[PDB]
RNA sequence: UUACUUAUUCAAUGAAGCGGAGCUGGAAUUCAUUUUCCACGUUCUAGCAUUCAAGGUCCCAUUCGGGGCUGAUCCGGGUUG
RNA sequence: CUAAGGGUCGGGUACGAUCAACUUA
RNA sequence: CUUAUCACCCCGGAAUUGGUUUAUCCGGAGAUGGGGUCUUAUGGCUGGAAGAGGCCAGCACCUUUGCUGGCUCCGGUGCGCUUGUGACGGCCCGUGAAAAUCCACAGGAAGGAAUAGUUUUCAUGCCAGGUCGUACUGAUAACCGCAGCAGGUCUCCAAGGU
RNA sequence: AUGGGGAAGCUCCGUUUCAAAGGCCUGAUUUUAUGCAGGCCACCAUCGAAAGGGAAUCCGGUUAAGAUUCCGGAACCUGGA
C-alpha cells in the first residue's frame, strides 16, 4: 500500500537499472535505442544542411 | 582549458526553453497603477479645452531656476525663527518701548491661493507663479485669467512640490512676489520681462489654443501606414 | 396553470449536466506565441472514451516554451489519430490528419474539426462524433476565410481561427437503432436529465399547454411565435414550415 | 456611407514576445547603397531539453572563484486581440 | 444384479497391483 | 525461510505449422523446447507457541483459592457450500469518482583527508502518542406508528437429511 | 467567506473571479535573530462521508455489567535530538 512505501528499504522499492524503479527494462532499453540513433541522425541533418555554407 | 566545449541553444519557436527576458512591458501592474496610465492617456487622447493645456506648457528648467534663485533669498521665517524673533521682540518692548517695530518687516514670498487670488485682486502682486499639477484643476484655472486681466506678471511653472519646498509646505500651487528688497529691484524687473514675454504677453494667443489629440504609438504607426500607402505608386 | 417541464430547466436543479466522469473540457491548447509564428510538437499518449460524449478525446502532452514543463492538452480524437503520435500545431504546421493549423493556412476543400470561431477561443465548430468543417474559400484582403459547418451553414470568420485537421472519431454512431428504452436510458444518465418525456397531450392543463381535453389533443396550432413567452414556448417554436419534407432546400 | 479610438462592450493569458527600425541572404527585381515581406535558421522515430546557460571579449590577490558586455539587436512601456 | 464413463509410475532396444466419485443405461 | 498463474531475460531458430484453454488464442515483432527473479498473492515449515486454549483421570473438603498426571497425533475425499484470489471471456451510442497521502524515478546544487567526514531509505537502541465516542435494544416490548400496535425500518455470519 | 458587483434593506450573486492574495537552508550568523543585496514559485479560503479514500494489534484471561480499550504475553505505525 502506499504508505508502506515509507518504512521499507530502498532496495524493495527500485531495481538496479536507470530509471530503474519507475520504467521497466524493455522501456528504457527502447529509450536508449531512440536517443542514441535521434542524436546520430540529427548529426547527419546537421551536415546536410551545413553543405550550402560551403556552397555560398 | 580544453575540458569546456560550446553547447549553444537554439531559441527558435520550438527549440529550448525561452531564456528569462525583461518582462518589463506586458507587467500586469496592479490596479491604481493601471488607472494612473489610462488617467494620463485619456488627458491626452481628448481634446484639452484651451483652460488647459495652458498648463503642461511651462517654462525651461533654465527659466525656473534663475527665478528661485532670486526667490530662496525670499523665503519665508520658520519656527526657529519665529521664537527666537518672537522673544526678542518681547523682550524689546521693554528695554526700547517699541510697538512692535523694533522687528524688521518681512521680505517673503506671499503663498496660499485665496491669500494670492486676494494679492491678485488687490494687485498686489509683483510676480506670480502657478504649480501644473493641481490635481482638481479647478483650484488654478482661472489664475492665468485672473492674473492677464488684472495685468500683474505670472508665470506657469513645473512643480508644485519646488512651490511646497519654497513656501516650507509639500505643497502650495502657487507662490509670489509682492515687494522686493532695494538691493535686487534690479533683478526682479529683468527676470519679470523674461517671464512677461513668455506666459502674458501670449495669454490670448493661448486661449485659442488646443491640445490633446495625441493618439497611441500603434496609432500613429497605422496613421503614417496610411500615408506610405497612399503616397506610394 | 402551473410552471411547465420546459420552464423548469432553467433553475438548473435536477437538470444540470452529469460531469463527473468527463475528462474535462477538450479544449485547443492557448494560442500563445509559437502557434502563430511558428509551430510546436507534442504527442499523443492517450484517446480515451469521454462519457456522454460519442466523440473520443485525445490526451496530447506539449513542451512549455517558456518553463521546464510538460503542458497536457485535451484535444477531440480525429479519426486516424493514435497514440504515439506526433501532433503539429501552428502556423507552420504540415497539413497531416492531426494538426491545428489556422484556417487561413489550409488550401480550398481542407476537411476540419473543432474549430474556433474567433482566434484563441480554442475550438467551437464540428466538435460532435463524425463531424467536420470544409473550407470553401479564402478572403485575403480583410484576412477571413469561408467554411461550411455540419449543419450546412455558410459562415466567414478570420483566417486566424485555428482547427483539427481531419474528422472527429466516433461517427456513425447514429446509424444503429438503440432497440431498447433501456439503452436510451443509460445514454442519457450520463448526460442530463431530459429523459423519458411524457407528451404534453398526455397532461393536465394545469401542467402544459397541450393538456386536457376529452380526447388527447393540441387543440390550437403547435407552431408558436418566436415573442411568445416563456410557459407559452411549446409545440414547434417560431417554425417556417412544418409536414414532412418533400424535395429539397437548395442545401 | 466612411479616412478613427479613448468612452462603452466582448474574449483570453502565470497579462512571453505587440508596433516600428530591421541585421547575412530569397524575389515576376532600382537605373545610383536599402523603395515590401520572410529564415530570426527545430517534421522518418512514444528518447532528451530546467540550475543567472555553455561559449566568446575586456577586468580581479582567479581565497566557496568571480564581475561587465554579448550570446538572446535597437527604439516605443499599448498585455493581447 | 449388469454395463459404460477416471486419477496416480521404473522403460534392456505395450505392460501391472494400486487407489477413486457419482452420473447415466 | 520457502512457495505462483501472469510477466520478463539468455540460448538451438520453427510448414509435415507447432504449442495450447472448458471457453481459440499465440509465435521470425522469435513459437515449441532447454535454462533462468520479487512482492507471507495463497500455501508449507519454524519462531510467536504450548507455557495458551480444549478433552480426560486424581487429590483439595466451609481462611469469597488451587495442586497433580496425561492427551491434544496421523491422515483421506469433492461439479460440495460460502468467501477471497487469479487468469480469462461477454456487455455498452452505459466504458463504470475525487483528493489527502505515500513512494519511485530524472538531475547533479552542496559537501566530504592525522583518529575524521557522511550512511539515522541496513541493524539495534531511547521517549511520546492528546481530545470526543465505547453499556444495551435494534424490535410481534428498548426505534417510528398516541401503545409493550399482527404494520414500517439498512446490513454481516449461515450445520445435517430430503 | 473574502475581491468585487447588485440590493432601500433584511440580504443576493460570486468561488478565482477585472485582487498588490506565496517556505527552508551553514544567508545574517555579538544594540542584533529578520538592525541587513542570500531562491523555487505563480499556491488562492473553508465546510461537506462514524457504509467512499485512509499510518498502525493480535491471541489467551478477566466483570454483576467494559473490553480488538482492562490484565498477561507477543507486535506494529507516526512523531521525535
Amino acid at each position: 500500500r502506499p504508505r508502506q512505501y515509507a518504512t521499507v528499504s530502498k532496495t524493495h522499492k527500485t531495481v538496479s537499472r536507470a530509471y530503474g524503479g519507475s520504467r521497466c527494462a524493455n522501456c528504457v532499453k527502447e529509450r536508449i535505442i531512440r536517443a542514441f540513433l535521434i542524436e546520430e541522425q540529427k548529426i547527419v541533418k546537421k551536415v546536410v544542411k551545413e553543405q550550402t555554407e560551403a556552397a555560398k | 582549458n580544453p575540458l569546456t566545449h560550446s553547447t549553444p541553444k537554439n531559441f527558435g519557436i520550438g527549440q529550448a526553453v525561452q531564456p528569462k527576458r525583461n518582462l518589463s512591458r506586458y507587467v500586469k501592474w496592479p490596479e491604481y497603477v493601471r488607472v494612473q496610465r489610462q488617467k494620463k492617456i485619456l488627458s491626452i487622447r481628448l481634446k484639452v479645452p484651451p483652460t488647459i493645456a495652458q498648463f503642461q506648457y511651462t517654462l525651461d528648467r533654465n527659466t525656473a531656476a534663475e527665478t528661485f534663485k532670486l526667490f530662496n533669498k525670499y523665503r519665508p521665517e520658520t519656527a526657529a525663527e519665529k521664537k527666537e524673533r518672537l522673544t526678542k521682540e518681547a523682550a524689546a518692548v521693554a528695554e526700547g518701548k517699541s510697538k512692535q517695530d523694533a522687528s524688521p518687516k518681512p521680505y517673503a514670498v506671499k503663498y496660499g491661493l485665496n491669500h494670492v487670488v486676494a494679492l491678485i485682486e488687490n494687485k498686489k502682486a509683483k510676480l506670480v507663479l502657478i504649480a501644473n499639477d493641481v490635481d482638481p484643476i479647478e483650484l488654478v484655472v482661472f489664475l492665468p485669467a485672473l492674473c492677464k486681466k488684472m495685468g500683474v506678471p505670472y508665470a506657469i511653472v513645473k512643480g508644485k512640490a519646488r512651490l511646497g519646498t519654497l513656501v516650507n509646505q509639500k505643497t502650495s500651487a502657487v507662490a509670489a512676489l509682492t515687494e522686493v528688497r532695494a538691493e535686487d529691484e534690479a533683478a526682479l524687473a529683468k527676470l519679470v520681462s523674461t517671464i512677461d514675454a513668455n506666459f502674458a504677453d501670449k495669454y490670448d494667443e493661448v486661449k485659442k489654443h488646443w491640445g490633446g489629440g495625441i493618439l497611441g504609438n500603434k496609432a500613429q504607426a497605422k496613421m503614417d501606414k496610411r500615408a506610405k500607402n497612399s503616397d506610394s505608386a | 396553470g402551473r410552471v411547465i417541464r420546459n420552464q423548469r430547466k432553467g433553475a438548473g436543479s435536477i437538470f444540470t449536466s452529469h460531469t463527473r466522469l468527463r475528462q474535462g473540457a477538450a479544449k485547443l491548447r492557448t494560442l500563445d506565441y509559437a502557434e502563430r509564428h511558428g509551430y510546436i510538437r507534442g504527442i499523443v499518449k492517450q484517446i480515451v472514451h469521454d462519457s456522454g460524449r460519442g466523440a473520443p478525446l485525445a490526451k496530447v502532452v506539449f513542451r512549455d516554451p517558456y518553463k521546464y514543463r510538460l503542458r497536457e492538452e485535451i484535444f477531440i480524437a480525429n479519426e486516424g489519430v493514435h497514440t504515439g503520435q506526433f501532433i503539429y500545431a501552428g502556423k507552420k504546421a504540415s497539413l497531416n490528419v492531426g494538426n491545428v493549423l489556422p484556417l487561413g493556412s489550409v488550401p480550398e476543400g481542407t476537411i476540419v474539426s473543432n474549430v474556433e470561431e474567433k482566434p484563441g477561443d480554442r475550438g467551437a465548430l464540428a466538435r460532435a462524433s463524425g463531424n467536420y468543417v470544409i473550407i470553401i474559400g479564402h478572403n485575403p484582403d480583410e484576412n477571413k476565410t469561408r467554411v461550411r459547418l455540419p449543419s450546412g451553414a455558410k459562415k466567414v470568420i478570420s483566417s486566424d481561427a485555428r482547427g483539427v485537421i481531419g474528422v472527429i472519431a466516433g461517427g456513425g454512431r447514429v446509424d444503429k437503432p438503440l432497440l431498447k428504452a433501456g439503452r436510451a436510458f443509460h445514454k442519457y444518465r450520463l448526460k442530463r436529465n431530459s429523459w423519458p418525456k411524457t407528451r404534453g397531450v398526455a397532461m393536465n392543463p394545469v401542467d402544459h399547454p397541450h393538456g386536457g381535453g376529452n380526447h388527447q389533443h393540441i387543440g390550437k396550432a403547435s407552431t408558436i411565435s418566436r415573442g411568445a413567452v416563456s410557459g407559452q414556448k411549446a409545440g414547434l417554436i417560431a417554425a417556417r414550415r412544418t409536414g414532412l419534407l418533400r424535395g429539397s432546400q437548395k442545401t
